[PDB]
């Protein structure tokens, strides 16, 4: 789909979860697996301003 | 003047010889209507007649003129027997055919080198420059004759359609008649007009002459040609309007309307519409081809 | 050394514009004067390609020259914040453009007016009763494809006139009217009239043409002659075993050093000025390109 | 605020150069054949009004005698008949330091980059030209037309019947409509120079070449200061903030 | 800022190709890759240009306008030291280049790919089974004047292989053999053969010249018809006189209507490549050389 849907990119409080989720992550966002993703690239990947 | 050297550099080494030619205004007021346009787009053609048939087709750039030092040439600069034609346009809705004969050119060119000559087909005079680089009476009546007879095998399949409803009419457009007089039905008098301007109207750019040259199969198809000439000669007649219906409803137009199949229709006032049919040979194709395309 | 301007809007714009115009961040757009604080008509387009003029683009290509080019950075209800052009610094860009050509490494790009479509590039401003133009940006080879194509409908368009149609279906439409690309076709406007303009620049190449065409050298048109009747090539598919009877009648000289080394001395002279006379927009090199985001790094 | 100019050093004879000269005009460098580590012969545009012949009272004034000159550059006239002399005159710049010495003479000028001094911490100067022989070509053809940001000086140099003559002209549009408005701007003496072209051959046909000296800071404008030599009454045109970037030479026809 | 860069060699290096590489430290280097440190096939044009396949010249100009140039600063056993170079930024350059090209002050620094022999220009590693070619860089009146004379000896070759008797080779070599710039003489050698197969390094930019000079004459008398109106440019009309009549004498009819837009589009295709061509790729400028040190101080 379109790259930001439902995308907030504000600086939530993200919770640490222990699990691993990059299985395959590049390929199913090649395909189109799950709806309304971005992808950040590192000079973007910060804190938004608020 | 430029227009010489311009056209010995670029044209005049296409086309074997020039005769270069000067239009007063007064000459221009015969084609164009209530307007002074510059002349840019005027095509000029040679048109010979009683042995062969063929048109080169060229633009001379007129531009009025102060250069002469006789105050009288004020004005616009751009086997004898026989026909030039020269085709003005301008971005509006304006074209004309002006018709130069030759014997007033021949004669003319006998020495601002300048000479007045005289029009055939529109009198008045002409001027003619010299660089110092440098059967009658069949021939004009052609184009006359010929559309006319098609006036005639037009008017005759009329007749023949009316042959066919058992000689009355019938409305094909949705006009309301002005009222319903007990005096209308002498309407005899209007169909009789009918018959008097269809002959006695013939010009080059008639309405089923464009029908006649088609670009496309399904565009003229879709579209209609019209022309309306008043009745019994008040004014100055329009042809060549295109369709992309109000000329039934205002009197004083007997409307003609073709199709580019050869189709037509005479619509009167009242919305009476008759059908006709073109009959064209060949010959006749292969003129209309030649001239206007 | 520090590059920001914003423009302050007269009045509030809806949330239906808002949507699309933040949908247009990162892209280029040319702004009139170099000040702060910029009136909202000097930052569109649109004044030099109104919707009831004749459409004129070698002049817009001469707006857009002139007028120094800047990227949206910021949308807001009442303000457009951009930053600018300076020749010597380097700054991220994005392509998000409806007629979709996506770029190369290291391929240079040009800023042209939106030919293709009218609706597609802009969006109006009802609110403040304007329309925000953008520009197209293209990788240089397209773009001087769809430049010469230009040139050419401007001089075939007055060349077909009127008299003969079968000029008419084929030339006015085919290499005019389409530019192709890999796997795509695309559509260009045409203006029902060729208007101004583009004549004038017309008038420069003839006398440019004129000058080469007097110093011209026979070798070379001796070596086309062999070529095209005793072999055959790819380049000369062109060319069949008949010669135009021209390359005849220039062919009639015979072959000296000495003359054919200064006409080739002084058609490298005149060469050189051909890539001003052709380029006219302004090139931004590439250095780096991101696919998944279509944020690439010129400069 | 940008990185310090690059410089560049010569050593001129100093009969061919006045020591009086203003701090800022502009030097044309001329290449010798086989000496030139002595010798650059450099010349100023009012010496190249005097190797191509009240401008001229002063251009007398100061260079008196020509054949040095002449000595300088033998084969002018050879190189007015083949249009070979733009090849040789290079733009350098504007001039900085003239460290003064009796037969030799050190000229210290700005190859590239924003013109200063270099002594204290990059004094500033000011590049001057006169105005007579230099034609603004935005007041001659002249919606609203877009303000933009930077105006660039260019240099053309014009052999018309009387001899080669040197023009500078300030636009700030563009460079690919430069040519096209000079070429607007030399139409009618192009019309005057085709008198005896016929006899002659292919090599006479170029009329002349255009190089791009630089970009001064534009939106401003210049002023019109004076030559205060002795009995000068000489008006200059001066601009500030000058960027040098010379160009190529562009051929105009 | 700091912007040196190393490639990493695989295998050990002979005494022969360090004492060959330092005898050409200060010198220019194509660079594929904008990082520096990766294989060392990048940095060679060995993949451009290689002792395998027969080289076509635009194929080399087409990589050297893209990718960057950088300049070696240091040779060690295992390691190659590059300096990138970015405008903006002041470098050095030694002549190491072979044929000795005297180098001015303000002169024009001109990037060409080398037409020279192929020992002459490159160096092979035979410890990393590489080649690395350097481009030559030539001031650029020589550099144009290089491509005149190798280009018409092109055709002077490429003739007298079509028809021996018109072409006479000593007054070829008599002519091209030389080149004077200020004095200072250098004889040049001219391409070896060009032979039944397709030829070194020219007989591309000579087929594209050729197609271009006798597409040229035929387009401008049809370009010159079809400009003519009131607002053109009068010196048009100076210069209608100045073309040769028997250019001057041809008809548009005989050439077909469609066939018209075919050779227009092509000879412009051919003149839009081919003039950029010779402004001769990437150029710099030097402000000072140093002759006894052999050292510019580029830019």
């Amino acid at each position: 789909m379109a790259s930001n849907e439902g995308v907030e990119n504000r600086p939530f409080p993200y919770l640490t979860v222990d699990a691993d989720l990059l299985s395959n992550l590049r390929q199913s966002a090649a395909e189109g697996l799950f709806h309304s993703f971005d992808l950040l690239v590192g000079k973007d990947a910060r804190e938004a301003g608020i | 003047m430029d227009v010489h050297i311009d056209n010995q550099v670029l044209s005049g080494l296409g086309t074997p010889l020039l005769v270069h030619l000067f239009v007063p205004d007064t000459v221009m007021a015969e084609l164009c209507p209530n307007r002074v346009p510059n002349c840019e787009g005027a095509w000029c053609q040679t048109l010979f007649s009683d042995r062969t048939g063929l048109t080169r087709v060229c633009r001379v750039f007129a531009a009025r003129g102060m250069l002469p030092g006789r105050p009288s040439h004020r004005g616009t600069f751009t086997n004898p027997f026989h026909v030039a034609a020269l085709r003005f346009y301008d971005e509006g809705g304006l074209v004309g055919e002006l018709q130069i004969y030759y014997l007033s050119l021949f004669e003319g060119a006998k020495r601002a080198l300048v000479r007045g000559i005289a029009h055939i087909f529109s009198p008045h005079a002409l001027y003619v420059v010299t660089y110092p680089e440098l059967s009658i009476l069949g021939a004009p009546e052609r184009e006359f004759r010929f559309l006319i007879s098609v006036a005639l095998r037009i008017s005759a399949s009329f007749r023949e359609k009316l042959a066919m409803q058992a000689w009355t009419a019938q409305q094909e457009i949705p006009v309301v008649i002005p009222t319903s007089y007990s005096r209308i039905y002498k309407n005899s008098d209007l169909i009789r007009e009918a018959f008097f301007t269809v002959q006695t109207r013939v010009s080059w750019e008639s309405c089923w002459v464009k029908a006649t040259i088609s670009n496309a199969p399904k565009t003229p198809d879709a579209c209609l040609w019209i022309d309306s000439h008043p009745l019994y000669e008040e004014g100055a007649s329009a042809w060549g309007k295109v369709i992309d219906v109000a000329l039934g409803t205002d009197g004083h137009c007997v409307h003609l309307a073709t199709t580019s199949d050869g189709q037509a229709f005479l619509v009167l006032p009242g919305g009476f519409v008759i059908k006709g049919q073109l009959a064209l040979t060949p010959e006749e194709r292969g003129y209309i081809l030649a001239r206007h395309g | 050394m520090d590059l920001k301007v914003v423009v302050s809007l007269s009045s509030r714009l809806y949330t239906d514009e808002i949507a699309k115009m933040q949908q247009r961040i990162g892209c280029i757009l040319p702004l009139a004067s170099t000040h702060g604080t910029q009136n909202v008509q000097g930052l569109g387009l649109g004044q030099v390609y109104s919707l009831e003029t004749v459409p004129d683009y070698v002049s817009m290509y001469n707006y857009l020259s002139d007028c120094t080019l800047a990227v949206l950075d910021e949308v807001s209800v009442d303000s457009l914040i951009l930053t600018k052009i300076v020749p010597g610094q380097t700054y991220a860009i994005k392509n998000k453009y409806q007629p979709f050509f996506q770029w190369h490494g290291t391929g240079s790009l040009s800023v042209m007016p939106p030919v293709f479509g009218r609706e597609h590039a802009t969006v109006k401003l009802e609110s403040n009763d304007v329309d925000i133009v953008f520009p197209m940006v293209l990788p240089t080879p397209i773009a001087e494809e769809v430049l010469q194509k230009i040139l050419l409908f401007n001089v075939y368009s007055r060349v077909v006139m009127q008299a003969p149609g079968n000029a008419d279906m084929l030339d006015v439409h085919m290499h005019l009217g389409s530019v192709s690309y890999l796997g795509h076709h695309y559509e260009l406007a045409l203006p029902e009239v060729p208007g101004p303009l583009g004549l004038a620049l017309l008038d420069n190449l003839s006398l440019y043409f004129c000058i080469m065409v007097t110093l011209l050298p026979r070798a070379s048109m001796r070596l086309v002659r062999g070529l095209i009747r005793h072999e055959h090539h790819d380049l000369l598919n062109l060319f069949q075993e008949m010669v135009p009877d021209e390359i005849a009648r220039i062919d009639l000289d015979d072959l000296s050093v000495a003359d054919d080394l200064s006409r080739m001395r002084v058609m490298m002279t005149y060469l050189q000025s051909l890539a001003s006379l052709f380029n006219l927009g302004p090139r931004l090199a590439t250095a780096a390109y991101s696919q998944e985001t279509l944020t690439a790094t010129c400069w | 605020g940008w990185r310090p100019p690059v410089f560049g050093d010569f050593l001129i004879h100093a009969s061919s150069f006045n020591n009086a000269e203003a701090t800022g005009t502009p030097l044309f460098q001329f290449k010798q054949s086989d000496p030139f580590s002595g010798v650059d012969a450099v010349f100023t545009p009012l010496s190249l009004f005097i190797l191509m012949n009240g401008l001229t009272r002063m251009a007398n004034l100061l260079y008196d005698s020509p054949a040095t000159l002449a000595d300088l550059v033998p084969d002018f006239g050879r190189l007015v008949a083949d249009r070979r002399f733009h090849n040789f005159i290079t733009p350098v710049g504007p001039l900085v330091e003239n460290i003064k010495s009796t037969y030799l003479n050190k000229i210290t000028t700005v190859v590239h980059g924003p013109v200063v001094s270099k002594a204290i911490p990059r004094s500033t100067v000011k590049v001057t030209v006169p105005q007579e022989a230099f034609v603004d070509l935005d007041a001659w053809l002249s919606g609203l037309q877009p303000c933009p940001a930077d105006a660039r000086l260019y240099v053309a140099l014009t052999y018309e019947e009387a001899g080669p003559r040197f023009t500078f002209f300030q636009s700030s549009r563009g460079h690919c409509q430069i040519m096209n408005i000079l070429r607007i701007y030399y139409s009618p003496s192009i019309m005057h120079r085709y008198a005896v072209v016929q006899p002659l051959h292919i090599e006479e046909l170029t009329f002349g070449a255009v190089a791009c000296l630089g970009t001064f800071s534009a939106t401003d404008g210049w002023r019109r200061s004076a030559f205060n030599y002795r009995g000068s009454s000489l008006p200059v045109v001066e601009i500030d903030s000058f960027y040098s970037n010379v160009s190529d030479w562009e051929v105009i026809l």
